[PDB]
């Protein structure tokens, strides 16, 4: 095939490679599964995979889909206010990027004596100044990076904040943990790290790879 | 392998990092006893510090034994690893600090 | 010795025990305790303390050691109540289920982490009770206690299997309003006054420094303040009395006050000759206490009731029934 | 004065008492599974 | 005890084990772990072979069938179901039946108790007697 772009994510033990210009394949050859396909409609940009949940949206929009044991069903086509940078789909709720804001919204809703303080929220908060470059979503935090360094986990479940690093330069990139609590991140200089918010404290990378991507 | 060497090496990695269960099932195998009673003895500590030192002082590093007994809850251990150790000089050093009463008797066997 | 060699060794301890024996039977006790805490029967463990205790105060009925044996008495009795204690916590941490509520092994945690601040009795580890402090002040609602236990687990080595949810757990607990529910905080019945959850002093009021009375199936606080008597009364004095109707300056009730209470208010925990009976004025009368005859502990009556109907004996000195 | 907040105090944890005493009685233990 | 803690995780070995050795504690720490399970159907097999019956009264006080209970305590004669029953009455507000079954377990402080705050005179003699001084 003449080029096909290298889209996919990772959750748990599930790829969710991409496969041609209409389609997509979920598998969890781990726990012994089949690959599967969801056809999307276009032209997918980002591919943010799930325990429950595919997603692909190419400008402004987002399709996600289910991913069940038999089929997928189109389940919302939800919008964002700019790019749609990279979301990540883990759990329940979603997490969205579009132009240096996040905006930690619930997927499978319907207003069912939920409570709407739960249904959406924009971080960074409303009056401060950053732009969250990275993000990345664990079983539930809302680890996400700033341009001022500020490293916050986002406790869902009591819906509060839990920790507030503040890197010398902008955490620009974060890989958790699967169990979630410590992280890895990179910096502007491509300096690694890995912050354990437990003990809270930074420990440097040796002999980093000053082009580490992933 | 079957290697004695190469099973020692493995039980001073086992040291090495806090783990001293495992450690004291290759020590049964290796045969070495005098550290199999001595981890046995040293299994129930939970201070990390502590705990820290004691394994520290398994692996003939007394400096860094030193450096983490004065930060456990039990720092007197220091002072009885040196004055086991014999080096009554830093015997009176770490026990002027924490106790008083090995002070003239510690000064007396490093005087003899 | 028949016994022994039939390995019927406790029997065999009550054998030399009623035989007069005070070398055997203290050695085979003790032997035996040593299996005990070496195996995870650490009620076993407390239950043959307890036997050692009262047994070793027998002995000290002997003028030439009641110095020497009394401080032995105190020594096992603490430890009996400690391995009592950390039975609960054991099997709560082991087994796939649980058996006791929740009130009760946040209570037991709470006074076994205020009865061994430094040193460790053999076996009993204390990663163990945090860890289950940890979650059960989480579950009532003691947010602020919690970040303590949490606090004070980041300074021990946790075993790897403990280690996840003990490392999310002081994340999440972040999140708690930082507030202690009311419900539990401890009540003193000397002074009035709310002692915090984990007071530093052990188990013992701030204003004054009256200790706590602990029952012994919830571990639980009770309503006995513990008076003394004067200098020149006798306990059969007292007890004649009492029918006829900043460091610690302890209550000392004298003859016209014990002359102005009843036996429906005070419990006089009569200990053998060589000690003097200790006392336990209530402030509640309207509640209940009932002590076992043999070891002297203190429950609520109606969970007495029910221990002994479930277990046909005393809980902690499965004394008959 | 002092005596009139210390029998408040003492009727509180009287009050305590009941409810727990009566979380005992009226309500079964199930056993329930744990986390780990 | 301590096979329990080693075949944890080979529940199908446990499984075959204490469906063997057949002693009264193996058979009741299965019974717990098969009542922590939301299993309760079987539960009652097991604490029926181990000769637990303040367990199956509880468990017969939970899902509604209170007649079952009243016959497990009726014939075996173990106090604790007594008292379990008598509770679960108690909360049923059936007071008769709550006081007469706390009186068969020789528990007559409770008894007393639920009897003066009902007020029923008669059970102040009838379990006063009784009771002890
Ligand atoms: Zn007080
Ligand atoms: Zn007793």
């Amino acid at each position: 095939l003449t080029k096909l772009p290298i889209l996919g994510d990772a959750c748990s033990t599930r790829i969710a490679y991409l496969t041609s210009l209409l389609e997509v394949t979920v598998a969890n050859p781990v726990e012994g599964e089949l690959p599967i396909t969801v056809s999307v409609d276009v032209e997918p940009n980002f591919v943010a995979v799930g325990l429950y949940h595919l997603a692909v949206g190419m400008n402004n929009r987002a399709w996600f889909y289910v991913l069940g044991e038999n089929a997928v069903k189109k389940l919302k086509d939800m919008e964002y206010l700019g790019t749609v940078a990279s979301i990540c789909l883990h759990s329940d709720y979603a997490a969205a990027l579009f132009e240096g804001k996040v905006q930690l919204h619930l997927i499978e809703s319907e207003i069912l004596d939920a409570q709407e303080e739960r249904e959406t929220r924009l971080f960074p908060a409303v009056d401060d100044k950053c732009r969250i470059l990275c993000h990345a979503l664990t079983s539930d935090f809302l680890i996400y990076g700033t341009d001022t360094g500020v490293v916050q986990y986002f406790y869902i479940e009591d819906w509060q904040f839990v920790n507030d690093y503040r890197h010398p330069v902008s955490v620009k990139k974060i890989f958790p943990d699967p169990n979630g609590t410590r992280l890895v991140f990179i910096d502007e200089k491509s300096d690694g790290f890995v912050y354990c918010p437990v003990n809270d404290a930074t420990y440097e990378i040796p002999d980093f790879s000053p082009t580490i991507k992933g | 392998l079957n290697d004695e060497a190469a099973w020692n090496e493995l039980a001073r990695a086992c040291l090495h990092h806090m783990e001293v269960e495992f450690a004291i099932r290759v020590y049964r195998r290796i045969g070495n006893v005098g550290i199999v009673m001595s981890l046995e003895q040293i299994k129930g500590i939970e201070d990390y510090n502590l705990l820290a030192g004691h394994l520290a002082m398994f692996t003939n590093d007394y400096n860094l034994a030193q450096d983490l007994y004065l930060a456990s809850s039990c720092p007197i251990a220091a002072l009885e690893m040196r004055r086991d150790l014999q080096h009554w000089d830093s015997a009176l050093q770490l026990a002027k600090h924490l106790a008083p009463d090995q002070i003239p008797f510690i000064s007396k066997e490093y005087a003899i | 010795q028949w016994l022994a060699e039939n390995d019927r060794f406790e029997e065999a301890q009550k054998a030399f025990h009623k035989a007069g024996r005070q070398r055997e039977a203290v050695q085979v006790l003790e032997q035996l305790t040593n299996n005990a805490v070496a195996e995870s029967r650490f009620n076993d463990a407390a239950y043959y303390y307890w036997m050692l205790s009262m047994q070793c105060l027998d002995i000290a009925q002997d003028p030439a050691q009641k110095d020497t044996m009394l401080g032995k008495f105190y020594h096992f009795q603490r430890l009996a109540e400690l391995y009592h204690g950390y039975h609960a916590i054991h099997r709560h941490t082991e087994d796939p289920f649980s058996v006791h509520r929740p009130e009760t092994l946040f209570n037991i945690s709470r006074f076994l982490l205020h009865s061994l601040p430094k040193d460790t009795p053999s076996g009993i580890s204390k990663v163990k009770i945090l860890f289950t402090l940890a979650k059960q002040s989480k579950a009532l609602g003691a947010y602020r206690l919690a970040r303590h236990a949490y606090d004070k687990l980041r300074g021990l080595y946790i075993p790897a299997r403990f280690q996840k949810s003990i490392e999310l757990g002081t994340l999440t607990i972040r999140a708690k309003p930082f507030h202690d529910s009311e419900e539990l905080v401890p009540l003193c019945y000397r002074c009035s006054t709310n002692n915090p959850l984990l007071n530093n002093l052990g188990n013992v009021c701030i204003n004054c420094r009256q200790p706590f009375i602990f029952s012994a199936s919830s571990y639980d606080v009770l309503h006995l303040v513990e008076f003394y008597l004067e200098e020149g009364i006798t306990d059969e004095e007292a007890i004649s009395l009492i029918d006829l109707e900043s460091e610690f300056v302890p209550v000392v009730v004298s003859r016209l006050v014990l002359r102005s209470m009843s036996r429906r208010d005070v419990l006089i925990k009569r200990w053998p000759p060589p000690l003097r009976w200790q006392y336990f004025r209530s402030l509640l009368p309207d509640a209940s206490i009932t002590m076992c005859p043999s070891c002297f502990q203190m429950f609520h009556s109606e969970d007495y009731e029910l221990l002994v109907l479930q277990h046909g004996c005393c809980p902690y000195c499965r004394r008959c029934k | 004065e002092m005596m009139k907040m210390r029998q408040a105090k003492l009727d509180y944890q009287r009050l305590l008492l009941e409810k727990r005493q009566r979380k005992k009685r009226l309500e079964p233990f199930m056993v329930q599974p744990n986390p780990e | 005890f301590e096979v329990p803690r080693m075949l944890s995780e080979d529940l199908p070995s446990l499984e075959l084990y204490v469906n063997k050795m057949k002693d009264k504690t193996l058979w009741r720490w299965w019974a717990q772990y098969l009542e922590s399970q939301g299993e309760m159907d079987a539960a009652l097999h097991y604490y029926e072979l181990a000769r637990d019956h303040f367990s199956l009264v509880r468990i017969h006080c939970f899902q509604g069938n209170v007649q079952k209970a009243a016959q497990i305590a009726n014939e075996t004669g173990n106090l604790a179901a007594s008292y379990h029953l008598a509770r679960q009455y108690e909360s049923q507000e059936e007071v008769g039946q709550a006081v007469h079954f706390y009186t068969r377990a020789q528990a007559f402080k409770n008894a007393i108790r639920l009897c003066k705050e009902n007020g029923l005179d008669d059970q102040l003699m009838n379990l006063a007697l009784l009771s002890s001084p």
